[PDB]
């Protein structure tokens, strides 16, 4: 929460380069990204008989039933 | 430990509570160790000297920051399109965006825009230069020096005075009503006719040319010889430009009942006429009580002389009741100050008297909200100190069968009837509001229940305003009060019938519904405060409450449970209802003034009758510029108000912690934290001097209430200032 | 016109006097 | 759980849900504002609470107006 | 930060004095005082 | 009188809205009879009807009739409850009939409340309505 | 056993409201033109506005519990 | 001196802190006919020895809660426990039961302290005792 | 320490003494009631202020009254 407070104060003070964000001081969830990557390379390497991934939220392509979205990679 | 010096019971306390209670009981002078009444009064007198010096240093600082870092003369040139500057910002935390955003109002440095009305007040009193502000700031510095030395000297031996002059009520009240009230009013009327009107009609009246200038062509002599109507020869015309000689009159005491067309403030000459008349009445009322010669009244005799058939002792021994109780005196003073602060708020928005303050919408909103908040605080304090009087100072034998003990006698009737009328008001206001909301939501807003405020519109009609067709009293052209000459009447009719002022605004059923909501809030806050004051001494659940004092946590879970049974707790409960009522009134005032100032009164007239209109068209709509004070695309000058808005939300919710969670959970949690510190290597070298404990039950309620109130105030102040300065300022 | 640097420093030198007097009053009120 | 479901609602409207073009591009519901607005409390207040409450408060006179009424009623 | 007003070095010196030096000195003196086991 | 408002049939916002008043019930004429009923009221500039509670007899339907009907019904409810509480006080367990309600005597009083203000003034004049201050329990004053 | 009876009463009411006062017929032939609606509300006191147009000449509250999708998944 | 075997206990975090060696601790001694398990007032279970048992606790209330458990939660009721206060200088002050008889039963030689010869409602007014430093119940 | 006072409406039911978890109260012989015993508080320095004795008291407007006063390590119930 103090990271949120830091960000509110630095944005209010006109210091966006001092915030915690992707365009600033980065806090990348690298372990969750690595696990998402491993789930993306699962179907064929560590899950050989599995055709597609367990969920496209881990990584893949966007299912576009009708004009609407159903699931995409949640970055 | 030593601290607190004044409480050995708290000084022996080995916990952190000591420090907290040493903070909270420092100004409860009576409960200090070894306190007599004499030293109590002398210490209070010195603290009053210190407080007066603090107020004067606050004013000197206001003057110094207007003079040093403000734009006062630039605002003098154009006081309708230049924002006043409070002081300069020196914050090393600012980025380039905030530096550019707060470099506003023509400044070359980051500044804050003043909203206290300060520039309009020093324009209306004839100050035009920063050098005068600096000279006055140095003058208030040396005046505060004199008051601080006076306090120190009157704490010395051979200058510490007795107990007799403190209880000398007649001489002190004559002195305050004459020398402090009437003489000061006379001196301010002298300042008005000597500076304010001759600076409105452009001229320089400084201290150098103070000796030789007549305010009027015919001088003091027609004041002495006879009729003063010479001072009503020619008022300022309706083409007058403030601060110049164009359209200028020479008369210094007239009346036409209304506003000067340019500044849209009260006529300065009319203000002077009022002030001289009020000073004369204050001089007259100041010769009403006895002195060292023996012609005036003694207040005890008048109090003892008033009785009645069905009232018992009447007003017997209330002189010694009020004169020996500082809490009764405080209650009366706080109640009077709160009522007149509410009067100040309700008059200055509707009858402004400062030059061009009526076009400064955010300033007017800030002033009205500030004074109504101060009034709510003072009224709650009045009822709280009346409860403290009943706990500590009330003598049931000396006050037997008078009005005080009779109010004690039928206290159940008062509390039950207040409860009934609060239930009445709340039931029917909520029923009408919810009915309106439901039938508006069902696509059919014509089955709403809408009552015209007919009595309030008739009160509007019987003052000059003719927009309703009642045609009675001053609206009626042929009525007796209308045909009296009385040259305030046509100007007053023009001021109350032109719809460009806040003077007697037109009202619909939304005004009526929110007035009954305001009535409910006033009645319920009074019910809580009155029940607390009248059960401070005892109730059927706790008849020895006066032995436990004003403030104590409870009487335990026994006898069914007794949480929040003290009168302090009723003060604490009534704080919430006072804030609720003040929020309701400020919401109504701000939404009406946003409708009036922008010209779109139809939004209030068709949406205030149901609560979704209040939710959407007032709260949701007017936050949009506030919450965009900072965003991912940048900042503007409302960045500080967005941050303070969020800060107030946080402080309010932090108060919810102490209000909802209670002590014993926290005491057990702190016990585990104490264990953790006592077993951690390299931190066992560090020991606390006071044992960490949880906050007390009363401390928990007080701390949660303080956060609740601070968050309430800061949130609404941020919203009010940001919405009005984004829409208009 | 604006004030001078010497005006501001003279005001602070003046403000040294109520500072000392407030110290004296608070010390006397403490006992 | 209020924070969990607020995170879910904002992330699904910002980076998942929306309308797919026939060319293969997706226009999201709140146009990807979660990466820059959900790092501040003010962004949560303005872009999530204030912005998305416009549907529940401008529901009166329609079939969604009951959701307006409960929006008052819970309050 | 800068100022066009007279003696603009005075906020430069006094904002850290009123923000850091004065409160640290005041809380240090007050912490030494409120824990003084002198007499009572 | 009431110059700031207008009769509804003259206020053109009222006609422009009452041309399209929605039918609340399954009757298609419901909006039309709503318009016919609301045309005789006093409408504001927005077109919605406004009610006057000053005490005008022509505005008796605005305040006077539903208020006196509510007073009659509220007196019926209060007198039925009060007479039930007076009657069940002289029993072995008056708390039991307060929590498991004796149906027939309650029904006998329910079809007995059509003469309530005469009974109220009779009980007031016979001393059966108001007790003394010394008779009732009081908190320590 | 009493709790299981209560849950069975609730589920029976859900199936009854999905069969008599619903548009499962009509939604099933055309999924993405018609939203699910399984509650029909009487016209009284103006509350018939809540019977909104959901598709195929139906007037009722758009149900969001997902009963139609599970019923389609069960055949 | 204080005699008794310590009850066999695995140790717990709820026991004595630095107040025990700094300000005071408390001791409870009791005789037990058999070896059975009791509940520690600081959390957990301990086993009391056959014969004399001496337990050290942080507060008097913990010792008295243990004594209440001894009198009420055992089929042979242990009614002979003694509770003492132990100072870091080594002086042991006997606390409970002070006269050898449990305080719910009367005993001659007990002096009435904290007893008031007036009723609860005849305490005097606070306004009668202003600037005296004493409460209505202390006069 | 807190103050525990016993007033003359005491009827010697010993319930306040049984309810007290810190051994503040005893029962001493008396003559004002049929039980011929009155509660006493010799050990108010061990009183924590829990008011269990007040909860146990059956006389209307209780014959035992606890007044919270000066706070000590014993009175705040501190094990540290
Ligand atoms: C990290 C957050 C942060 C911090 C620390 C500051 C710090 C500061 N800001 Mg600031 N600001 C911030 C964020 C922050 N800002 C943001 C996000 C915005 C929005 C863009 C602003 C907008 C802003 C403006 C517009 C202004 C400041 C100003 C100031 C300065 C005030 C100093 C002062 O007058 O005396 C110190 C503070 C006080 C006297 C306040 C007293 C309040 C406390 C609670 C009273 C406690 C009393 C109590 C009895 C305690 C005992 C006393 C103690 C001595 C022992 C200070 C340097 C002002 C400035 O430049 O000063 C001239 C100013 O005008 N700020
Ligand atoms: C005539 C001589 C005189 C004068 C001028 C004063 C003046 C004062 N005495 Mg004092 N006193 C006197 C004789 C006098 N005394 C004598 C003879 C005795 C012996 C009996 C006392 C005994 C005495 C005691 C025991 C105490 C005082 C106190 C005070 C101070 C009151 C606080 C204050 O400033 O309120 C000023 C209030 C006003 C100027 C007006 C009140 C409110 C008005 C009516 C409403 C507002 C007006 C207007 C609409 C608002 C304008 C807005 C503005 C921004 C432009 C004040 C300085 C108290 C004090 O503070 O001690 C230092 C105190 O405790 N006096
Ligand atoms: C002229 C006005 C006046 C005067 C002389 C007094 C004087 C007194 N009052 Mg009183 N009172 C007043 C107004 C006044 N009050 C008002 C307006 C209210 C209603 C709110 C009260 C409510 C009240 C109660 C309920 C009680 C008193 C008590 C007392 C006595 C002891 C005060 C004490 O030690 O408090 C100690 C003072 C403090 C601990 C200060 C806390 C207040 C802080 C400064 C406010 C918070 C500021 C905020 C956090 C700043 C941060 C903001 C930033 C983050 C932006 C004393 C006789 C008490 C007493 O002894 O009664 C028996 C008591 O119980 N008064
Ligand atoms: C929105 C919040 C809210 C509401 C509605 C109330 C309502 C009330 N408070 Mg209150 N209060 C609140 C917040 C609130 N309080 C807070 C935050 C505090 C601070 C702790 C207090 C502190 C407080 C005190 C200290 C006192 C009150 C009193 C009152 C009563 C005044 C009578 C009245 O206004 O009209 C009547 C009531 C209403 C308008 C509200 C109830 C109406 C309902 C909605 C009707 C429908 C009921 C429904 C059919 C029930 C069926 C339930 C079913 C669905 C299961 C009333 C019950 C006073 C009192 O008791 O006076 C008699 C009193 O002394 N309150
Ligand atoms: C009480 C009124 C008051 C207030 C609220 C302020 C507020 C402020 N002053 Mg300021 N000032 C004042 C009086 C006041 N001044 C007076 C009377 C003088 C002498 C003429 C000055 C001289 C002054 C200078 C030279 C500077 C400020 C600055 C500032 C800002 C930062 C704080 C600082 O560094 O202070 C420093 C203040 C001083 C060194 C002078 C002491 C102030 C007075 C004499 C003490 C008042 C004490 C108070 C009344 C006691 C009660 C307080 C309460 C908490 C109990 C801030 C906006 C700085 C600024 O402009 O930042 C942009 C700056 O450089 N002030
Ligand atoms: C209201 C007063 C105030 C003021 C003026 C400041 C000012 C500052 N804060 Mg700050 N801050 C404040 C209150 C304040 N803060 C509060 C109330 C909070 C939160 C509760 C914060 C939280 C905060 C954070 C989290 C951070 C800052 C930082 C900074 C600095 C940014 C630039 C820098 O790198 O400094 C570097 C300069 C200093 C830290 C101090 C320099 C002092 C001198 C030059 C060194 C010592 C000299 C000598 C040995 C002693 C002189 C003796 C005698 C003459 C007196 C800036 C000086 C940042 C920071 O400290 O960066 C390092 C930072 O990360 N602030
Ligand atoms: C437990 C779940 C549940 C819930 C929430 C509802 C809810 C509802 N039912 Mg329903 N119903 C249920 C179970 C349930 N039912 C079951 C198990 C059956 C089979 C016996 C029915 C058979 C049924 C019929 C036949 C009708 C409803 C109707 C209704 C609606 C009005 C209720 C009414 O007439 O009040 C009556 C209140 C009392 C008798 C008291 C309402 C939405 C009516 C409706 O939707 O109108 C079109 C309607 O006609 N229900
Ligand atoms: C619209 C304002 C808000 C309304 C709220 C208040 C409703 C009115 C309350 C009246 C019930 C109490 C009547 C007192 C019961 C009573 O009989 O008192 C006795 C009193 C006769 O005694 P005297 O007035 O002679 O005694 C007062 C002094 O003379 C004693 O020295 O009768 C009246 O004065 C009645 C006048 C109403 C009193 C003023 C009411 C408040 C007005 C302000
Ligand atoms: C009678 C009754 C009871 C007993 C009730 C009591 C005890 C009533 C007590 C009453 C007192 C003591 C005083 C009454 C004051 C009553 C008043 C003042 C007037 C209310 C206003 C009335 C008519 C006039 C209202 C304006 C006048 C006029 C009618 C306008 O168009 C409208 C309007 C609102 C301006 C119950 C409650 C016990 C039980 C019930 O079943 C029976
Ligand atoms: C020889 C003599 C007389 C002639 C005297 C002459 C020729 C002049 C006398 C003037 C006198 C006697 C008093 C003047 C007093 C002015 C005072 C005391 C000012 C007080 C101001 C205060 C306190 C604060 C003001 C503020 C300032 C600084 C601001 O800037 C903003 C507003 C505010 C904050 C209000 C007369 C014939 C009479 C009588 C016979 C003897
Ligand atoms: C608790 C207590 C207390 C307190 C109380 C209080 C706080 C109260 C308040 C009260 C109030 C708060 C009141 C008020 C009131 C007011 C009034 C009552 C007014 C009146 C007015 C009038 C009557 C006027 C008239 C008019 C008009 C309207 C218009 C026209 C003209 C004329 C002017 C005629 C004391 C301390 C005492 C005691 C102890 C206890
Ligand atoms: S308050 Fe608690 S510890 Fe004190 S005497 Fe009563 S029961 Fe015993
Ligand atoms: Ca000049
Ligand atoms: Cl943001």
């Amino acid at each position: 929460f103090g990271l949120y407070i830091h960000n509110d104060t630095m944005r209010a003070l006109g210091r966006p380069q001092d915030m915690f964000s992707d365009t600033a001081i980065q806090l990348q969830p690298i372990f969750a990204q690595w696990v998402q990557h491993l789930h993306t390379l699962a179907p064929g390497a560590t899950a050989p008989n599995a055709l597609a991934t367990a969920s496209y939220a881990f990584g893949g392509e966007t299912i576009a039933v009708a004009g609407k979205v159903a699931m995409m990679p949640i970055t | 430990t030593k601290f607190p010096k004044f409480s050995q019971d708290l000084a022996q306390d080995p916990t952190t509570r000591r420090i907290w209670y040493g903070i909270a009981t420092a100004h409860d002078f009576e409960t200090h160790d070894g306190m007599t009444e004499e030293n109590l009064y002398q210490k209070i007198f010195a603290s009053h000297f210190g407080h007066i010096a603090i107020i004067f240093l606050w004013t000197s600082g206001t003057l110094f920051h207007v003079a040093w870092q403000g734009n006062f003369e630039q605002w003098i040139k154009d006081p309708l399109n230049i924002r006043p500057i409070a002081h300069a910002i020196w914050d090393p935390h600012f980025g380039e965006g905030a530096v550019n955003a707060f470099t506003q109002a023509g400044a070359s440095n980051p500044v804050n825009i003043a909203y206290s009305g300060v520039y309009h007040w020093f324009y209306t009193i004839g100050m035009t230069t920063n050098q005068e502000l600096y000279s006055g700031a140095v003058f208030l510095l040396v005046l505060a020096s004199l008051f601080l030395f006076a306090g120190w000297l009157h704490l010395q031996p051979k200058f510490r005075p007795s107990l007799a002059w403190f209880k000398n009520a007649e001489s002190r009240l004559n002195h305050h009503l004459a020398g402090l009230f009437g003489v000061s009013s006379l001196a301010w009327a002298g300042h008005l006719v000597h500076v304010a009107i001759p600076e409105a009609r452009g001229q320089h009246v400084g201290w150098d040319n103070f000796l030789s200038t007549p305010p009027h062509p015919a001088g003091l002599m027609p004041f002495f010889t006879g009729n003063w109507g010479v001072y009503a020869a020619d008022p300022d015309t309706a083409g007058h430009i403030f601060g110049t000689s164009e359209g200028a009159g020479t008369a210094i005491l007239t009346f036409l009942g209304g506003f000067h067309p340019q500044t849209e403030s009260l006529w300065l000459t009319d203000i002077a006429h009022h002030h001289l008349a009020i000073a004369v009445i204050f001089i007259i009322a100041g010769h009403m009580y006895r002195t060292n010669w023996g012609i005036g009244h003694s207040i005890k005799e008048i109090l003892n002389a008033h009785k009645g058939p069905l009232t018992g002792a009447g007003h017997t021994n209330l002189y010694d009741t009020i004169n020996n109780s500082l809490h009764f005196q405080l209650g009366l003073a706080l109640a009077s100050l709160g009522v007149i602060t509410s009067l100040v708020a309700q008059h200055m928005y509707s009858l402004p008297s400062y030059a061009f303050i009526a076009q400064d919408h955010t300033t007017q909103a800030a002033l009205y909200t500030h004074h109504q908040y101060i009034a709510g605080f003072l009224m709650v304090g009045a009822f709280a100190h009346g409860a403290i009087f009943f706990v500590r100072d009330y003598d049931p034998v000396a006050n037997k069968d008078n009005v005080l003990a009779r109010m004690l006698e039928h206290k159940e009737a008062l509390i039950s009837h207040l409860s009934w009328v609060s239930l009445f008001l709340g039931f029917h206001t909520l029923g009408l509001y919810v009915h309106n909301d439901v039938v508006v939501a069902f696509g059919t807003p014509e089955k709403q229940i809408l009552i015209e405020p007919v009595f309030a519109q008739w009160i509007q009609a019987t003052s000059g305003k003719a927009l309703y067709g009642f045609d009675v009293l001053l609206s009626n052209p042929d009525s007796i009060a209308s045909t009296t000459g009385a040259a305030w009447l046509p100007g007053w009719l023009d001021a109350i019938n032109s719809g460009t002022n806040s003077l007697f605004l037109t009202i619909g059923p939304g005004d009526f519904l929110v007035h009954h909501a305001i009535a409910l809030g006033l009645h319920t806050t009074a019910l809580i405060l009155i029940k607390g004051a009248l059960d401070a001494r005892g109730s059927k659940l706790m008849p020895d409450k006066k032995d436990f004092g004003y403030s104590f946590p409870c009487d335990g879970p026994g006898r069914g449970g007794t949480c929040d049974i003290s009168a302090w707790d009723a003060f604490y409960l009534a704080m919430f209802w006072m804030l609720n009522t003040l929020g309701w009134l400020t919401f109504y005032w701000h939404w009406k003034h946003l409708g009036v100032w922008s010209g779109n009164v139809a939004q209030f007239n068709e949406n205030s009758t149901y609560l979704m209109g209040w939710f959407r068209d007032y709260l949701w709509a007017n936050s949009a510029q506030l919450i965009n004070g900072y965003n991912p695309y940048g900042v503007n000058n409302l960045s500080v108000w967005a941050w303070m808005f969020l800060f107030g939300h946080l402080v309010w919710a932090t108060g919810f912690m102490f209000l909802i969670s209670w002590r014993g959970y926290w005491q057990e949690l702190i016990e585990t934290i104490v264990w953790a510190h006592e077993r951690t290597p390299l931190a066992n070298l560090v020991r606390w001097k006071d044992k960490p404990v949880a906050l007390s039950i009363v401390q928990a309620r007080l701390v949660g209430l303080a956060h609740f109130t601070v968050g309430y105030v800061l949130t609404y102040a941020a919203f009010l200032i940001a919405s009005t300065a984004g829409k208009f300022g | 016109m604006a004030l001078s640097d010497t005006q501001i420093l003279a005001a602070l030198v003046v403000a040294l006097l109520p500072a000392f007097l407030a110290f004296r009053l608070s010390t006397e009120l403490y006992k | 759980l209020s924070i969990v479901i607020f995170h879910f609602s904002w992330k699904m409207q910002s980076d998942v849900w929306g309308t797919v073009s026939p060319d293969g591009s997706v226009t999201h519901v709140t146009l990807g504002n979660f990466a820059q607005s959900a790092i501040t409390i003010n962004g949560w207040l303005r872009d999530f609470l204030w912005a998305q409450a416009a549907n529940v408060i401008n529901s009166y006179g329609s079939a969604l107006s009951a959701y307006g009424i409960m929006f008052l009623a819970g309050h | 930060m800068d100022g066009s007003y007279a003696a603009s070095y005075l906020p430069w010196i006094l904002i850290p004095m009123v923000g850091w030096l004065f409160p640290a000195v005041t809380m240090g003196l007050l912490f030494i005082h409120i824990e003084s086991e002198g007499e009572g | 009188d009431f110059a700031n408002l207008t009769p509804c049939s003259e206020n053109p916002a009222y006609l422009a809205k009452s041309k399209n008043f929605l039918n609340t019930t399954n009757d298609p004429n419901s909006g039309k009879i709503r318009a016919e009923r609301y045309a005789s009221a006093l409408c504001g500039p927005e077109g919605y009807p406004h009610l006057i509670v000053d005490g005008r007899f022509t505005h008796a339907g605005d305040f006077l009739i539903p208020s006196i009907l509510f007073l009659y019904i509220a007196g019926w409810i209060g007198w039925v409850g009060r007479s039930y509480l007076i009657e069940i006080r002289e029993s072995k367990n008056p708390e039991m009939q307060e929590v498991v309600i004796n149906v027939p005597l309650a029904i006998k009083k329910m079809l007995g409340g059509f003469l309530w203000p005469l009974a109220a003034v009779g009980e007031y004049t016979s001393g059966k309505l108001v007790m003394k201050d010394s008779e009732i329990p009081t908190s320590p004053r | 056993f009493g709790h299981l009876a209560v849950v069975f009463v609730w589920l029976s009411g859900m199936y009854f409201h999905g069969a008599k006062f619903s548009n499962y017929e009509g939604w099933l032939a055309d999924p993405t033109h018609i939203k699910p609606s399984a509650q029909v509300v009487w016209p009284i006191v103006g509350q018939g506005i809540l019977n909104g147009d959901v598709g195929g000449g139906f007037h009722g509250i758009q149900i969001t519990s997902g009963l139609f999708y599970l019923w389609r998944a069960s055949g | 001196e204080l005699s008794g075997q310590p009850p066999k206990f695995g140790g717990s975090t709820g026991g004595l802190l630095s107040k025990a060696n700094r300000e005071e601790k408390y001791a409870i001694t009791w005789t037990s006919a058999s070896e059975q398990v009791f509940e520690m007032p600081t959390g957990g279970a301990a086993i009391m020895n056959e014969g004399e048992n001496l337990l050290y606790l942080a507060r008097k209330e913990q010792c008295l809660a243990l004594g209440t458990q001894l009198r009420t939660k055992f089929k042979p009721k242990i009614q002979d426990y003694k509770i003492y206060r132990v100072y870091p200088s080594g002086e042991v002050q006997y606390l409970h039961p002070a006269d050898g008889v449990f305080p719910e039963k009367v005993n001659e030689g007990r002096e009435a302290q904290g007893t008031k010869t007036r009723r609860i409602g005849q305490n005097p007014e606070p306004v009668t005792i202003k600037f005296s430093g004493k409460a209505p119940y202390e006069v | 320490s807190h103050s525990v006072k016993i007033y003359d409406t005491c009827i010697g039911c010993t319930q306040c003494v049984r309810a007290c978890p810190l051994d503040v109260l005893e029962m001493v012989p008396w003559d004002g009631c049929k039980a011929a015993q009155i509660a006493s508080s010799p050990r108010t320095e061990d009183c924590v202020g829990c008011k269990r004795c007040e909860t146990a008291c059956p006389t209307d407007f209780l014959s035992i009254r606890v007044y919270l006063g000066a706070e000590t390590t014993r009175s705040m119930g501190l094990a540290y």
